[PDB]
C-alpha cells in the first residue's frame, strides 16, 4: 500500500467485503485494504475489531498503538509473513558510527543557526553573531561544547541572564512541555518509519528510551523558546495553551509552508533514508 | 435527563426527542423488559441533572398508540383550566359570556321564585358550562400519527410524567410524518425517546451495533 | 431472587470464634441480614449478582466453615415463618 | 412444597444442649433431614401437612429456640449450593 | 498475573477502574487486571478497546490475537517494556559469538539431554541411549546436526518411522500450535528483558524476529511432546484443550516445583544475565 | 378465516399461523387504524369458513404484549364459574366442601355467639371461597417469548375469541424464538395474524407489494 | 426552563448556558430588582416544559461571586457522599481502608479492654473518618473564574436550586474563560442564565435593545 | 463531662506508649494519603485538615456499657 491512515479522532473501526469501515461521529468512510498502508491509533478512544485484525494480519501492515500522551506504545507482531520495518532495523543496527557523526552534527548546527538566526529576528546582534560564531566553530566529536555554550547564551538572551535550565519554573515546565510535544510527534514519526528509538544518535548517553527522537527534534526547538518567551508572563496553564496551538499553525518548509506533521515527516523520512544509503542528502530545516 | 444501561459506556443524554435504534433483538426485548420492569429491576437506570433516579410513576412508557387512553380524569381537569384561562385571558369574551350566563340566571331564577318552595341558587360559572359541555380529546377517528401527536400535546398537561418513551412507534409513521414529529418535539421542550429495532433513515439517531458499539448516525 | 443462607463451624479455639466475627461482619456488610444465629438471607437484584455473591462467598468461607445456600422466590422468602418456643407427668416447679 | 428450615438457639447450657438434642431427634423423626448444621429441610404433600407442620414445630421448638421456615420449589432445591471452606485458567466462552 | 484469560466468545472488552470489564448480552464479568498474566482471543468476533490495550501494556500483559481457525494470528509486542532495555541493547551488540555459541550449545544439549529423560521415562533404552550418546557428541557450530538427528529420531521413534514433521497431521498442527504458544510466552518474557528478539545465539545468518525466543524455548518442547503424544488419538479440540491444561499444571525446578510462567521469567533471567556476565552459571530444566 | 380489504385482489385466509407484511406505511398504518376502528368501519372485513361478519368482541387485537393484563374481571369470572363448574362436576368432593364450610362456619358462629355484641352472618360459598383465594392465572413472565406464550393459551382457551391479532410484534422475537411460536401455533391449531412493516428471512410470510400486490413468501 | 417579562414578545427558552444582554439601563435594573423580589412581583415568569411557575426558593440567585458561600451543610454532606461514593466503586481500596481501620479499631479495642470500666463501641465507618478529616472546599485562595467553576460544580449537589442565575458576571471573565465556562455548562447540563449590561463579543447571546427588540446573536 | 474525662484517659494512655501511637500515626498517615488521592481524583477542588486520635475515638463512640438488665446492674 501507499497512504498511511492514522486515526486522531474517536471512531470504530470494521471490516466488510475487504473494504475497511472507519466510523465516526461526523461521517463514515470506507478505504480499501490494498490503498493502506501503515495504521496507526493515535488516541485511546478509538475501538477496533479482532476480524479487522486478522484481516490486517493478512494485509501485513503495520498497526501501531498510542497511549495518552500520544507515544507508541506497542505494534503488532505477526507470527509469519513479517512486515519490510522489521527487516529495515538490521540496518539501524548496522548504522556507522562516521554517518551517525555526521547527521548529529548537522542536526546540531541546524539547531543552532535556528537559535542564532530567532536571536536576529529579536534584534540582539552580539548574541546572534556570538552563537553563530560557535555555530560556525562545531566540529565534530564535540570537543568544544559549542552546543553546550550556546545555550546560556540563547536562554540567558531570551528570558534574562537570572534564568536558568535547572531552577524550576513555570519557563522550564513549559520548555519540558513544548519538548514533550514534539518529542511525542518526532518519537511517533521514527515509530513510523520502523527504527528502534532507543539507539541514539548520540554515542555518549544511552540513558533516555528516546535518545533517537529527541536527537532529531532538536531543528525545530527554538519554535517553541518563541512562543515560551512571548508568553512567559502567563501562568503554566496558558503557556499550554499557547503551545497546544502549534499544531493548528503552519510553518514554513525549505520547499513549502506546510504542517509541523508533514514537515517532522518529510525531515525524518529523509533522515532514516539518509542513514540507510550512508548520507545521501541531509535534511535541512531554518526558521 | 440521561439514561445508561450496562451495555453503554456512557450514560447517554435525552434532550427533546431522541431516536435510539438498537440492532441486536435480544438486547432490545431485555431492554424493553427492563423498561416495564424498571421498578424491580437495577440495571436500566435514568436519572435527571441532579443525578436523583426517577420513579417508575414519573416514567411514562408507552407502546400501543391506539390502546393508550388519553382521556383521564386530570388531563380533561387541566384541560378545562387551560380553556377556562383562554377565555380569560380576552377581555371581552369574558364579558360576552357573562352576559348571557346571567341572562340565563335570570331566567331560571324567576321559574324558581315562581315555585311555592323556597329555592337558593350560587352561580352559573364557566368551569361548570364546560364540565356540562363535556369537552374531551376524540381518538375515535384520529389516525394513529394525530393520535401520537395528541400525546405530545398532553404530555405538558401530565404533571406527574418525567420522560415519555414509545417503543417500535416510528414504523407506522413517514418520514416526513416523523420529520414533524421531531420538529413539533423541539417546540414542546418534552423528552421523548423512541426505541426501534431497524434504524429510520434521514434522522439523526443514536444506533447500538450488535457489537454493542454506540454511535451517533445523522441519517 | 432471594438468598438464603445458613452457616456454621467449629467455634471452640479462639481463632475460630475470630474468623466467625469476621465472617459475620462480611456478611453485614454485604446486605446479609440475620434473621437468627446461622439464619441469614439477602436480596439478590438478578442472576448475575447471585454469582457474583456465590463466589465471593466462597472466597470469604473462613476454614472448617460452612454454608448452605439456597434460593427462594420473594413471595416465598416473604413466607418465611420463623417459630421461637405430649408429656404426661407436667411439673411447674423444681425439676427434681 | 419444598420446606427449608434453619434452626438455633444458646448451647451453652446443658439443659440447652439437651433441648437442641432432643429438638434435633424430634425433627429427625418428623422426616426431616440435616444437610448441615442448622441446616434442615422436608418434603410435604401438600399447603394442609405443611400448615400442622408449622404448628407442630412452634409447639416442640425448644426454650430460646429459634426456627426459620421457607418454602422452595424443587427447582430451587437443586440450585441450593453450598460452599465448605483460584483458578489459573479462565475461560469466557464454550467450555469445550 | 497468574490468570490466562481465553475469550472464544463474541463480546465487547472495555477498561473500567483498573478492572478488565467483559460485556455481553447475556451477562457481564469483571476481572482484576493484576492477577492476569496472559490474554488470548480465539474468535475475531471479540472487541476491544485502545484504552484497554494500553492498559495492558502498562501491565505487560501478553495479548494474543487467533484467526477464525483459532490458531493465534498476532500477538502484541510493547515497544519500552523497561528503561533496562535501552541500556541492554549496547550490550547485546557487545555479545560475543563464543558466549553465544557457548550459551546455545548448552541450551541444546538441556533440550537433548530432556529429550533422552522423555524417552528414559517412556522405557525406550535403545532410543534414549543414542539420543544420550548424540548429547554426549554434541559440539560448537553443530557440525554433525546432532540436534536435528536428535529430533529426527525422537519424533520418528514416538510417532512411528512413517511419521515426519513436514506432515500436515493434526499431530504436527498441535506441536506447532504449542511451539507457537510456548515461543508466544518466551517472546513475551524476551520483551520483559529487553533485548532483540531477531538477534539469534546460533547462526547469524538466519534473521527471525522468534529466532531467540525459540532458542530459549528449545528445552520446553518434550513437555509438549508428552501430552501431543499421550493425546494423539483424541481430535485436535481435546488436545488443545490438554495443550491449554499445561498453564495449570506445574512442573519441578531445581529449586523447587513451580508454575510454568515462573520457570520461563527466572530460566529467561538467568539467561540473559548469564549473557551479560559471560557464563556465570547455566540454568539446568529437567523434567 | 379469511380478511379481505379493498387493496386485496381476492380475501387471503389465514389458518394457523400466518405472517402478513405491508411494504407500504400508509397502508399500514391506515391497516391498524381499520383494526381499532374495525366496529366503526366497514372497509375491513373478516369471513370465517361458514361466510359471516364477526363483530369486534370476537376479535382479539393485541399490540403491547407486555401491556396486556393476563388478569381481567371478565376472564377472572369464566375462571371462576369453570373452577365452580368443575367442583359442580364431583358431588361428594363438593358434599365434603359443604362440610368443612360446615364445621368453619359453626367455630366462627361460635365465637360470634362469645362476644357481647350482637352479630349477624348469612353463609360462605364456594365462588366467595375461589375469591378468597385469589385464583388467577400465572402473572410471571420473564420474557416477552413467554408472555406471548400465555397470550396464546389465555386465547385459546376463551372460546368467543375467534382470531388473535398482532401488530409488529415480531420485532422482538428472535428467527429461532419465531420458529417456536410457528410450532406452538401450529400445535395449538388457533389462529394467529401478524403485521409486519419489513419482511422477515426464514420464514413463510405474504408479502404486500407496495404496488398493492400480494405474493407468498418461503 | 423558559422565562418571560412584559418587555418580551414570547418567552424565551433557556437552555444549558444562557447569555441575556439587556442595553437598557432601566429594563436592567429593573429585571435585576423583579430577580431578588420575584416571589414578590408577578411580572417576571419562570416556568419548567410543565408550565408550573418555579418557586423562589427553586430559584438560585448569584451577584457577587466571592460573597457566596459555597460551604453548606447540605453541600458538604452531599459531597461527602460522593466521596463514599467513589471510594466504594473501587473495590481494592475499599478493602484496604477496611484493613487500616480493623487495625485501628483493634488498637483502640485493646486499650478499652485495659480500663477498668466496662466500655463498649459500635465502629468507625468511612462517612465517620471523611467528616473527622473536614473536607472541604477551599474558597480563600481561589480566584474568582475557579469560584464560579466550584459554583458550577457543586450546583449539580444543590437539590432544590432549579436555575442558577449570575447578575453581572461576565465582566471579570476573559473570553476564553467565558468559552471554558459554557463549554463546562454544556457537559453538566446545568441551566444557568447571566445577565449583562454590555455585550460579550464572540459567543452566542440574545440581545435586547433600547427598543425593546429582543434578537439572537452570533457574536 | 463522663466521655471527655473517658475519652482523656483513653488518650493518656495511648500517649503512655510512644510505639502504639506511633503505629496509629503511620495508619492514619496512609489513610490520610487514601482518601488525599481520592480527592485528588475529583474534579472539585478539596480542602482537608487532619486527624487525630480523639476524633477517632469520638468516632467510634467510646462509651461506658449502656446495657442494664436491673436497677440491681
Ligand atoms: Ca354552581
Ligand atoms: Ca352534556
Ligand atoms: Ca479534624
Ligand atoms: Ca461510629
Amino acid at each position: 500500500g501507499w497512504r498511511t491512515v492514522v486515526v486522531n479522532i474517536h471512531s470504530k473501526l470494521s471490516y466488510k467485503n475487504n473494504h475497511l469501515i472507519f466510523r465516526n461521529s461526523y461521517k463514515t468512510e470506507m478505504i480499501h485494504l490494498s490503498e493502506i498502508d501503515i495504521l496507526l491509533l493515535e488516541t485511546t478512544d478509538i475501538v477496533l475489531t479482532t476480524m479487522l485484525v486478522k484481516r490486517l494480519v493478512d494485509e501485513n501492515i503495520l498497526v501501531i498503538f498510542c497511549d495518552d500522551k500520544r507515544l507508541p506504545t506497542a505494534f503488532l507482531t505477526p507470527y509469519y509473513a513479517r512486515h519490510d520495518s522489521s527487516l529495515q532495523i538490521a540496518r539501524q543496527i548496522a548504522w556507522k558510527e562516521n554517518v551517525k557523526c555526521e547527521v548529529w552534527t548537522a542536526i546540531i548546527a541546524q539547531k543552532i543557526l535556528n537559535q542564532s538566526y530567532y536571536l536576529g529576528e529579536c534584534s540582539f546582534f552580539e548574541k546572534s553573531q556570538s552563537i553563530m560564531e560557535l555555530y560556525h566553530g562545531l566540529e565534530r566529536f564535540d570537543p568544544s561544547n559549542r552546543e553546550g555554550h550556546s545555550a546560556r547564551i540563547y536562554f540567558n538572551t531570551l528570558f534574562g541572564n537570572d534564568f536558568t535550565r535547572e531552577s524550576d519554573n513555570d519557563i522550564n515546565a513549559a520548555l519540558d512541555y513544548g519538548y514533550t510535544l514534539l518529542l511525542s510527534m518526532f518519537a511517533r514519526e521514527v515509530v513510523v518509519c520502523g527504527c528502534m528509538t532507543q539507539i541514539g544518535l548520540k554515542h555518549a548517553n544511552q540513558f533516555n528510551q528516546f535518545n533517537l527522537a529527541s536527537d532529531i527534534m532538536e531543528p525545530f526547538r527554538p519554535i517553541i523558546d518563541r512562543i515560551v518567551y512571548q508568553n512567559r508572563h502567563n501562568n503554566f496553564v496558558k503557556i499550554k495553551k499557547e503551545l497546544f496551538s502549534i499544531f493548528s499553525e503552519t510553518y514554513l518548509y525549505n520547499g513549502k509552508e506546510m504542517y509541523l506533521s508533514n514537515i517532522v515527516s518529510d525531515y525524518t523520512k529523509k533522515v532514516i533514508k539518509a542513514l540507510n544509503q550512508l548520507g545521501e542528502e541531509i535534511p535541512e530545516f531554518r526558521i | 435527563m440521561k439514561i445508561n444501561f450496562s451495555l453503554l459506556d456512557e450514560p447517554m443524554e435525552v434532550n427533546l426527542g431522541t431516536v435510539l435504534v438498537i440492532e441486536d433483538v435480544s438486547v432490545f426485548a431485555q431492554l424493553v423488559k427492563e423498561f416495564y420492569q424498571y421498578d424491580e429491576q437495577s440495571n436500566l437506570t435514568i436519572f435527571d441533572s441532579k443525578i436523583r433516579s426517577i420513579r417508575s410513576s414519573e416514567l411514562l412508557l408507552i407502546t400501543d398508540i391506539l390502546g393508550y387512553d388519553i382521556n383521564t380524569s386530570q388531563v380533561l381537569k387541566l384541560l378545562h383550566t387551560d380553556i377556562v384561562s383562554q377565555l380569560n385571558d380576552k377581555p371581552e369574551v369574558r364579558s360576552e359570556i357573562d352576559s348571557l350566563v346571567s341572562l340565563i340566571t335570570d331566567i331560571i331564577m324567576a321559574e324558581c321564585i315562581e315555585n311555592e318552595l323556597d329555592i337558593e341558587y350560587d352561580e352559573i360559572t364557566l368551569l361548570e358550562l364546560i364540565k356540562a359541555l363535556g369537552v374531551r380529546i376524540e381518538t375515535k377517528s384520529c389516525t394513529v400519527f394525530e393520535k401520537i401527536f395528541e400525546i405530545l400535546q398532553i404530555f405538558k398537561y401530565l404533571v406527574k410524567k418525567r420522560i415519555l418513551v414509545f417503543v417500535n412507534s416510528l414504523s407506522y409513521f413517514s418520514k416526513d410524518e416523523i420529520y414533524q414529529i421531531l420538529e413539533y418535539t423541539k417546540l414542546s421542550q418534552a423528552d421523548v425517546l423512541f426505541l426501534e429495532p431497524r434504524q429510520i433513515e434521514g434522522i439523526q439517531q443514536f444506533i447500538l451495533d450488535k457489537d454493542y458499539i454506540l454511535m451517533p448516525y445523522n441519517n | 431472587m432471594r438468598m438464603i443462607l445458613m452457616f456454621d463451624m467449629p467455634t471452640d479455639t479462639a481463632e475460630e470464634r475470630k474468623a466467625y466475627r469476621k465472617f459475620r461482619k462480611f456478611l453485614l456488610s454485604e446486605g446479609f441480614i440475620m434473621h437468627q444465629f446461622s439464619v441469614y438471607s439477602k436480596l439478590l437484584l438478578n442472576h448475575t449478582a447471585n454469582t457474583a455473591m456465590v463466589g465471593r462467598l466462597k472466597a470469604n468461607n473462613p476454614k472448617k466453615g460452612n454454608i448452605t445456600i439456597l434460593t427462594v422466590t420473594e413471595k416465598q422468602f416473604a413466607r418465611m415463618i420463623y417459630l421461637y418456643g405430649e408429656e404426661r407427668l407436667v411439673f411447674l416447679g423444681d425439676n427434681y
